[PDB]
DNA sequence: CAAGCATAAAAGATCTAAACATAAAATCTGT
DNA sequence: ACAGATTTTATGTTTAGATCTTTTATGCTTG
């Protein structure tokens, strides 16, 4: 068989039995390959230990959220209501992820049966029953250690069965996913439970836009009957901004004077972060994380991080550091300007935490503040409140005053951080698409050696080539005037003699006599083109029963 | 109507598959010596066919096997219904005798009538007005 | 933990196995200590792909715990059930890769669908197996949500090599430049078919000619269950035709046909096994008077 | 331009095959 | 070898996916 037309089928890689002590480790050696491997490997555990003390406190962090959130959920689903039991409370989790594990508090004589509802497991009212009755059953016999038909009534016979008062939370987890019309008669449905006198319902809604839609697609009874206990609940990561902060700390804390933040650096950081809500501490992560590994992988002197290999400086070493901008404006020489540590975080922390304990101000980016004492403006930041202006007197920050910080940063110049993580998706397809040149190395050391040393040069690979006119071409196209272009600029005598190179082949040679050889390899090459343009969708066809004419999707830039 | 068979041929009580299998083997594999004719009638066999195409297939090549000795009598309403259902190849490979019954024609239906009046047509009878 | 990506004209099959094959796996095979890791590769420009023949494998090979009664919930899907399960399992042990999938064409006809999208995007979330993927559509980046971006947590890389990907148009026509039964898998029959072997071909050819006289007993329609053929049926019609004399040939050399997916079998619901072709009736028709009827 | 004229695609009726599910009789396994 | 463990026949119950058919949102098109 052929495996390629086949289907996720596994392969075993015969490995050699060839290998060496160390050799394996995805750090290479830089500078054309001359710096030892000690060097090497201090980096890589280096990283490595540097990589888990930032996501020890990541987790940290991430803990405390989840235990907070929790913890105030829970306190609000009872708060000593002292309400008639004749309506059920309502929590509505504004633009809440549905990852959380809300606990119910373990009661003597009331059961707590959290019920987590899902628009997959939700298609109509009757299954939204069955599964709740389900569950609801489960976790009591579970709980309690005949059968009972999946009804209302189930909750209707509870006290006789069990023994015990009964409180069912209903967890919607995607609320604005399900369609309205099930989930407003499924609540309809719960409040008839409420002439039993020993259930108590509470219902949890994971709203991720905002009441704005609940209002408007719900019923206006139903409103008003959740309305007789609802609680508006603003859960969020991105709410506060007093979570960003403390991963941006930890990270500050975890490069300490070692390392530096270039202004662009947390520029990008900021925009992207503002860009997305949803998700945002996990981003910021990725985003902390990929720029470290990524100085710490093409950046050679991230080995000379700490002093105690300061003097494991070479001759490569001081050569290239040589060409250093700042060493031009401007071994011990570079010891007594690096281990200087960076006043900058200390400074940040500093006025941080003092605006946070007292001046009564918490609404604020610690990102932001960065960014602008790393830019120099930080009383164009600490002017917005308004009060503390008789406490800028010894907020007051010297500029900064630092070299050989060239070495160690982290920026983004090269481009890889934002083409690696946020790239221009559509535009680096046209971008490589359009200018071919340099994409394809152009070589002519080996062209004597090649078959095609004069036809490589002279023309551009077909699909490119297509392509140009296609973006030259008008928004609606027909087949036939496309293919006449495309052949139009195709070179007539270098094709046919490319054919005639090959005297191993025998049809070849024998379609070569044909007079339109050329017109028929030609057309060969465009339906190969078009073909390959429908699959990456820069191209559309229209009713396939007229099939002569096509439509441009993808515009370049 | 696959156990059914095997409940009048063999006694034993077997479900639909096992009465496939047994049906198959004992008309495949047991001597001639050492077994007795059957004689099948599949009547309405347009109820059997429907989406399965199986109870025909499997009774109109059990016939076919030389160890068999079973004489198929199926009964339909449609004449087309094997050339349809099996397939011009299984059906010529497969030499079955086709019969096709005419609707009665007046001169039949009345012959048929008056048979079976008979012993009651023009007959004295003795009636008691009590 | 960074599942990666490569986008950018031209074929990467080739690349993207050079890379994952004979480079990631040894190397990593190294680092961790022997056996190479295994290595499953996922032909996603294959409309014939199926998410729960890719799980089976996925549970075959690296063989999670399953899950108890209370796990499986109310009718919920086992598939991803498990898989979150395998999330919490493997939130514990050892980050050593154990696995890596390689996802050709992610954005594929079968693949982009949201459901095998869902699958892989739960599954990249657990880090002992790494998943290498490869992208050709402009708008392929529509396919993720902020949920579906986060669990893949990708690093785009960019691969343009302008490589004339002579495999990915294997699995649809050209002459009809691909325009009609792009998603149908019978091109990809038909090239497998070509040259298999003359006495699977003529089976086939039985096997495609008894579906036919069942629809035509039974507009084009889907070869679906209710029209397919019966195994012991098929058995008894090859063996008056000398192509398998017993069940275990038959059922070994269909074994073949059943995992390329030109043919599946199940079991009606009275228990009557079912072989059946999934191609449509005129696509048949097209298969059988194309390769088939040129003996 | 609208009407006419045509094909096309949305909304849903109608249905099936598959995944998920339970259960009673008969078979296959160890002391 | 006798009761438990597994299998085989036989349904019921939801989810995911299919094609037919009807209606109506698109184009084609003179002034």
């Amino acid at each position: 068989f052929a495996d390629a037309q086949r289907s996720h089928y596994t392969v075993y890689p015969s490995l050699p039995q060839s290998n060496k002590n160390d050799k394996h480790i995805p750090f290479v050696k830089l500078l054309s390959g001359k710096e030892s491997e000690v060097n090497v490997e201090k980096r890589w555990e280096l990283y490595h230990q540097l990589h888990s003390h930032f996501h020890d406190q990541v987790d940290h962090i991430i803990d405390n959220i989840e235990a907070d959130l929790k913890a105030e959920i829970s306190d609000l689903l009872y708060s000593e209501t002292t309400q008639k039991r004749r309506c059920f409370n309502t929590i509505f989790l504004l633009g809440s992820d549905s990852t959380t594990k809300i606990e119910l508090k373990d009661e003597s004589s009331r059961y707590n049966v959290l019920i987590e509802l899902t628009p997959k497991e939700s298609p109509n009212v009757r299954m939204m029953l069955r599964r709740s009755m389900y569950k609801l059953y489960s976790a009591a016999d579970a709980e309690e250690h005949n059968d009972v038909s999946y009804d209302l009534s189930l909750v209707e016979n509870f006290k006789r069965l069990f023994g015990k008062d009964l409180a069912m939370v209903f967890n919607f987890k995607d609320v604005d996913s399900i369609n309205f019309n099930t989930l407003d008669n499924f609540i309809i449905l719960l409040k008839s439970a409420f002439k039993y006198d020993h259930v108590k319902i509470s219902l949890i809604f994971n709203i991720n836009t905002n009441l704005s839609n609940i209002e408007k697609n719900l019923r206006q009874s139903t409103i008003r009957l959740l309305k007789r206990n609802y609680h508006k609940l603003d859960v969020s990561s991105n709410k506060g901004f007093k979570y960003g902060n403390q991963i941006f700390q930890s990270f500050l804390d975890t490069v300490d004077g070692k390392l530096n933040l270039s202004d662009r650096f947390v520029e990008f950081i900021l925009s992207k972060m503002a860009n997305n809500t949803n998700h945002n501490l996990q981003l910021l992560t990725k985003m902390l994380d990929y720029s470290l590994m990524s100085y710490f992988f093409q950046n050679a002197f991230s080995v000379f991080i700490d002093p105690v290999n300061v003097d494991f400086l070479n001759d490569d070493y001081l050569k290239i550091l040589s060409r250093c901008p700042t060493f031009m404006f401007f071994e011990e020489f570079f010891v007594e300007f690096l281990v200087r540590e960076n006043p900058i975080n200390g400074h940040a922390k500093f006025v941080a935490r003092f605006l946070e304990e007292e001046l009564n101000i918490t609404n604020f980016n610690l990102i932001e503040l960065y960014h602008n004492l790393l830019i120099g403006k930080l009383d164009s930041y600490l002017d917005r409140w308004s009060a503390c202006k008789e406490y800028k007197d010894r907020l007051h920050f010297e500029p900064i005053d630092t070299i050989f910080q060239e070495l160690f940063t982290l920026d983004n110049r090269s481009g890889l951080l934002t083409q690696s993580i946020f790239p221009s998706y559509k535009s680096n397809i046209e971008d490589n698409l359009l200018s071919w040149e340099q994409v394809l190395p152009s070589l002519d050391k080996e062209n004597y050696d090649t078959l095609s040393g004069d036809l490589d040069k002279i023309m551009a690979p077909v699909l490119g080539q297509l392509f140009k006119l296609y973006r030259e071409a008008n928004m609606t196209i027909n087949i036939y005037d496309f293919y006449i272009a495309f052949r139009e600029t195709l070179p007539k005598e270098e094709i046919l003699n490319f054919i005639r190179k090959d005297p191993s082949n025998t049809k070849l040679l024998e379609l070569a006599e044909t007079p339109d050889a050329f017109d028929k390899v030609a057309l060969i090459l465009f339906m190969q083109a078009i073909f390959a343009f429908e699959n990456m969708g820069l191209i559309k066809f229209q009713s396939t029963k007229s099939y002569d004419l096509v439509e441009k999707c993808v515009w370049r830039g | 109507c696959y156990e059914t068979l095997w409940n009048k041929v063999s006694g034993e009580r077997l479900t639909w598959a096992a009465s496939m299998e047994s049906l198959e083997f004992y008309f495949k594999r047991v001597p001639k010596n050492k077994k007795k004719t059957i004689v099948v009638l599949l009547d309405e066999l347009d109820a059997m066919v429907t989406k399965s195409q199986d109870i025909m297939y499997n009774f109109f090549n059990w016939t076919t096997y030389e160890n068999a000795k079973l004489i198929v009598i199926a009964v339909a309403n449609t004449m087309d219904l094997p050339e349809r259902q099996l397939g011009n190849k299984i059906t010529s490979r497969i030499g079955f005798t086709r019969i096709m019954f005419t609707g009665y024609t007046h001169e039949e239906l009345k012959n048929i009538i008056d048979l079976r009046l008979k012993g009651l047509n023009d007959s004295f009878f003795y009636v008691d007005t009590k | 933990g960074f599942s990666l990506l490569f986008y950018g004209v031209g074929s990467k099959r080739n690349f993207l196995e050079e890379f994952a094959i004979d480079y990631l796996s040894p190397k990593i095979a190294y680092s961790q200590l022997v056996n190479s890791i295994p290595c499953l590769i996922l032909n996603g420009y294959n409309p014939s792909c199926n998410y729960r023949d890719v799980f089976k494998e996925i549970t075959d090979l690296l063989v999670p715990a399953e899950l108890t009664r209370s796990e499986t919930k109310y009718w919920g899907n086992h598939v991803i059930l498990q898989i979150q399960k395998m999330i919490d399992f493997y939130k514990n042990q050892p980050l050593d890769i154990k696995l890596i999938l390689v996802v050709h064409n992610l954005d594929g006809p079968s693949i982009r669908k949201n459901t095998f999208q869902t699958m892989l995007s739960f599954l990249s979330v657990i880090r002992q197996i790494a998943i290498v993927a490869s992208t050709d559509h402009i708008y392929a980046p529509l396919l993720w949500d902020n949920m579906k971006a986060q669990n893949y947590n990708f690093v785009f890389h960019d691969i343009s090599n302008f490589e004339p990907s002579t495999v990915e148009s294997t699995f649809q026509d050209v002459m009809k430049m691909g325009k009609s039964d792009t998603s149908s898998g019978a091109e990809g029959a038909k090239y497998v078919l070509q040259s298999l072997t003359v006495n699977s071909k003529k089976m086939y050819k039985l096997l495609i000619e008894t579906q036919m006289q069942n629809m035509g007993n039974l507009g084009p329609k889907r070869g679906t269950q209710r029209t397919g053929v019966e195994l012991k049926l098929f058995n008894h019609l090859c063996a008056a035709d000398f192509i398998a004399s017993n069940e275990i040939a038959l059922r070994s050399m269909l074994r073949e046909f059943i995992e390329h997916k030109m043919a599946n079998i199940t079991k009606n619901n009275s228990g009557m096994e079912i072989i059946w072709v999934p191609y449509t009736y005129a696509e048949l028709e097209k298969l059988l008077k194309t390769v088939l009827n040129t003996l």
